[PDB]
Protein backbone atom coordinates (compact mmCIF):
# COMPACT_ATOMS: atom_id res chain seq x y z
CA UNK A 1 0.00 0.00 0.00
CA UNK A 2 0.55 3.77 0.12
CA UNK A 3 3.22 5.59 2.16
CA UNK A 4 2.15 8.28 4.60
CA UNK A 5 4.39 11.29 5.17
CA UNK A 6 5.71 12.21 8.61
CA UNK A 7 4.49 15.50 10.08
CA UNK A 8 5.60 14.74 13.65
CA UNK A 9 8.31 17.43 13.78
CA UNK A 10 5.78 20.05 12.64
CA UNK A 11 3.04 18.82 14.98
CA UNK A 12 5.60 19.09 17.78
CA UNK A 13 6.47 22.67 16.82
CA UNK A 14 2.77 23.57 16.96
CA UNK A 15 2.41 21.89 20.37
CA UNK A 16 5.25 24.02 21.77
CA UNK A 17 3.53 27.24 20.67
CA UNK A 18 0.17 26.30 22.25
CA UNK A 19 1.50 24.33 25.27
CA UNK A 20 5.21 25.01 25.80
CA UNK A 21 5.58 22.90 28.97
CA UNK A 22 3.62 19.90 27.62
CA UNK A 23 5.10 16.87 25.87
CA UNK A 24 3.42 14.21 23.76
CA UNK A 25 3.74 10.44 23.81
CA UNK A 26 4.86 8.41 20.80
CA UNK A 27 1.44 6.77 20.44
CA UNK A 28 -0.34 10.12 20.79
CA UNK A 29 2.01 11.61 18.19
CA UNK A 30 1.28 8.74 15.82
CA UNK A 31 -2.43 9.46 16.15
CA UNK A 32 -1.81 13.14 15.37
CA UNK A 33 0.28 12.18 12.33
CA UNK A 34 -2.59 10.07 10.97
CA UNK A 35 -5.06 12.91 11.52
CA UNK A 36 -2.81 15.34 9.63
CA UNK A 37 -2.18 12.86 6.80
CA UNK A 38 -5.92 12.18 6.55
CA UNK A 39 -6.99 15.82 6.32
CA UNK A 40 -4.18 16.72 3.92
CA UNK A 41 -5.25 13.95 1.54
CA UNK A 42 -8.94 14.89 1.80
CA UNK A 43 -8.60 18.64 1.18
CA UNK A 44 -5.91 18.27 -1.47
CA UNK A 45 -8.19 15.68 -3.06
CA UNK A 46 -11.17 17.94 -3.64
CA UNK A 47 -8.98 20.88 -4.70
CA UNK A 48 -7.36 18.81 -7.44
CA UNK A 49 -10.79 17.39 -8.16
CA UNK A 50 -12.57 20.78 -8.34
CA UNK A 51 -9.90 22.16 -10.67
CA UNK A 52 -10.40 19.24 -13.08
CA UNK A 53 -14.22 19.41 -13.02
CA UNK A 54 -14.34 23.23 -13.31
CA UNK A 55 -12.06 23.25 -16.40
CA UNK A 56 -9.27 25.10 -14.53
CA UNK A 57 -5.59 24.79 -15.43
CA UNK A 58 -4.22 25.65 -11.97
CA UNK A 59 -4.92 24.77 -8.34
CA UNK A 60 -5.23 28.06 -6.44
CA UNK A 61 -6.27 29.18 -2.95
CA UNK A 62 -9.89 29.25 -4.16
CA UNK A 63 -10.06 25.50 -4.73
CA UNK A 64 -8.52 24.97 -1.29
CA UNK A 65 -11.02 27.41 0.20
CA UNK A 66 -13.99 25.73 -1.50
CA UNK A 67 -12.79 22.26 -0.49
CA UNK A 68 -12.24 23.41 3.11
CA UNK A 69 -15.87 24.51 3.40
CA UNK A 70 -17.05 21.31 1.68
CA UNK A 71 -15.32 19.05 4.21
CA UNK A 72 -14.96 20.99 7.47
CA UNK A 73 -18.07 21.28 9.68
CA UNK A 74 -19.44 24.60 10.91
CA UNK A 75 -17.13 26.95 12.78
CA UNK A 76 -14.01 24.90 12.02
CA UNK A 77 -14.42 25.85 8.36
CA UNK A 78 -14.95 29.56 9.06
CA UNK A 79 -11.89 29.69 11.33
CA UNK A 80 -9.85 27.57 8.90
CA UNK A 81 -10.99 29.82 6.09
CA UNK A 82 -9.98 32.78 8.32
CA UNK A 83 -6.51 31.35 8.91
CA UNK A 84 -6.01 30.35 5.27
CA UNK A 85 -6.65 33.80 3.80
CA UNK A 86 -4.44 35.53 6.38
CA UNK A 87 -1.54 33.22 5.48
CA UNK A 88 -1.61 34.12 1.79
CA UNK A 89 -2.06 37.74 2.89
CA UNK A 90 1.38 37.57 4.57
CA UNK A 91 2.70 35.50 1.69
CA UNK A 92 1.58 37.67 -1.24
CA UNK A 93 2.60 40.85 0.61
CA UNK B 1 11.85 29.45 3.40
CA UNK B 2 8.26 30.01 2.05
CA UNK B 3 6.71 28.80 5.29
CA UNK B 4 8.22 31.52 7.50
CA UNK B 5 6.98 34.13 5.03
CA UNK B 6 3.43 32.85 5.58
CA UNK B 7 3.79 32.77 9.37
CA UNK B 8 3.49 28.98 9.49
CA UNK B 9 5.16 26.03 11.18
CA UNK B 10 3.89 23.54 8.60
CA UNK B 11 6.12 23.16 5.50
CA UNK B 12 4.69 24.97 2.48
CA UNK B 13 7.09 23.21 0.11
CA UNK B 14 5.82 19.79 1.21
CA UNK B 15 2.19 20.82 0.67
CA UNK B 16 3.14 22.08 -2.80
CA UNK B 17 4.50 18.64 -3.70
CA UNK B 18 1.44 16.96 -2.17
CA UNK B 19 -0.84 19.11 -4.33
CA UNK B 20 1.21 18.30 -7.44
CA UNK B 21 0.94 14.56 -6.69
CA UNK B 22 -2.82 14.62 -7.27
CA UNK B 23 -2.38 15.42 -10.97
CA UNK B 24 1.12 15.80 -12.39
CA UNK B 25 -0.39 17.83 -15.25
CA UNK B 26 -2.21 20.22 -12.89
CA UNK B 27 -0.20 23.29 -11.96
CA UNK B 28 -0.09 24.72 -8.43
CA UNK B 29 -0.32 28.43 -7.75
CA UNK B 30 1.64 29.91 -4.89
CA UNK B 31 -1.43 30.60 -2.76
CA UNK B 32 -2.76 27.03 -2.77
CA UNK B 33 -0.09 25.33 -0.58
CA UNK B 34 0.21 28.32 1.77
CA UNK B 35 -3.56 28.33 2.31
CA UNK B 36 -3.67 24.57 2.87
CA UNK B 37 -0.66 24.54 5.20
CA UNK B 38 -2.30 27.22 7.35
CA UNK B 39 -5.56 25.26 7.45
CA UNK B 40 -3.82 22.13 8.76
CA UNK B 41 -1.68 24.13 11.20
CA UNK B 42 -4.89 25.65 12.59
CA UNK B 43 -6.58 22.25 12.92
CA UNK B 44 -3.44 20.83 14.54
CA UNK B 45 -3.28 23.77 16.96
CA UNK B 46 -6.96 23.27 17.80
CA UNK B 47 -6.62 19.57 18.66
CA UNK B 48 -3.41 20.06 20.65
CA UNK B 49 -4.86 23.06 22.51
CA UNK B 50 -7.80 21.00 23.78
CA UNK B 51 -5.79 17.81 24.36
CA UNK B 52 -3.19 19.83 26.26
CA UNK B 53 -5.95 21.24 28.46
CA UNK B 54 -7.08 17.67 29.17
CA UNK B 55 -3.53 16.69 30.12
CA UNK B 56 -3.16 19.66 32.48
CA UNK B 57 -6.60 19.09 34.03
CA UNK B 58 -5.58 15.51 34.87
CA UNK B 59 -2.30 16.73 36.44
CA UNK B 60 -0.21 15.37 33.56
CA UNK B 61 2.72 17.04 31.80
CA UNK B 62 2.33 15.21 28.47
CA UNK B 63 -0.45 14.34 26.03
CA UNK B 64 -1.39 10.65 25.87
CA UNK B 65 -4.03 9.06 23.56
CA UNK B 66 -6.74 9.32 26.24
CA UNK B 67 -6.26 13.10 26.23
CA UNK B 68 -6.74 13.26 22.46
CA UNK B 69 -9.90 11.19 22.92
CA UNK B 70 -11.25 13.40 25.73
CA UNK B 71 -10.57 16.48 23.59
CA UNK B 72 -12.12 15.20 20.36
CA UNK B 73 -14.99 13.09 21.71
CA UNK B 74 -16.24 16.15 23.63
CA UNK B 75 -15.97 18.51 20.63
CA UNK B 76 -18.88 17.98 18.24
CA UNK B 77 -17.13 19.46 15.20
CA UNK B 78 -13.78 17.72 15.73
CA UNK B 79 -15.45 14.39 16.59
CA UNK B 80 -17.57 14.65 13.44
CA UNK B 81 -14.61 15.70 11.23
CA UNK B 82 -12.13 13.15 12.64
CA UNK B 83 -14.54 10.41 13.75
CA UNK C 1 -6.15 -8.09 32.15
CA UNK C 2 -5.23 -4.51 31.27
CA UNK C 3 -1.51 -5.30 31.02
CA UNK C 4 -2.26 -8.01 28.44
CA UNK C 5 -4.11 -5.97 25.80
CA UNK C 6 -4.82 -2.48 27.19
CA UNK C 7 -2.92 0.79 27.02
CA UNK C 8 0.11 0.78 29.34
CA UNK C 9 1.32 4.34 29.85
CA UNK C 10 4.80 3.37 31.06
CA UNK C 11 5.46 1.62 27.72
CA UNK C 12 4.39 4.65 25.62
CA UNK C 13 7.67 6.55 25.50
CA UNK C 14 7.92 10.31 25.03
CA UNK C 15 8.08 11.56 21.48
CA UNK C 16 11.58 12.98 21.04
CA UNK C 17 12.64 15.55 18.41
CA UNK C 18 16.29 15.03 19.35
Amino acid sequence: RSRKESYSIYVYKVLKQVHPDTGISSKAMGIMNSFVNDIFERIAGEASRLAHYNKRSTITSREIQTAVRLLLPGELAKHAVSEGTKAVTKYTS
Amino acid sequence: TRSSRAGLQFPVGRVHRLLRKGNYSERVGAGAPVYLAAVLEYLTAEILELAGNAARDNKKTRIIPRHLQLAIRNDEELNKLLG
Amino acid sequence: DEDEDGYIEEEDEDFQPE
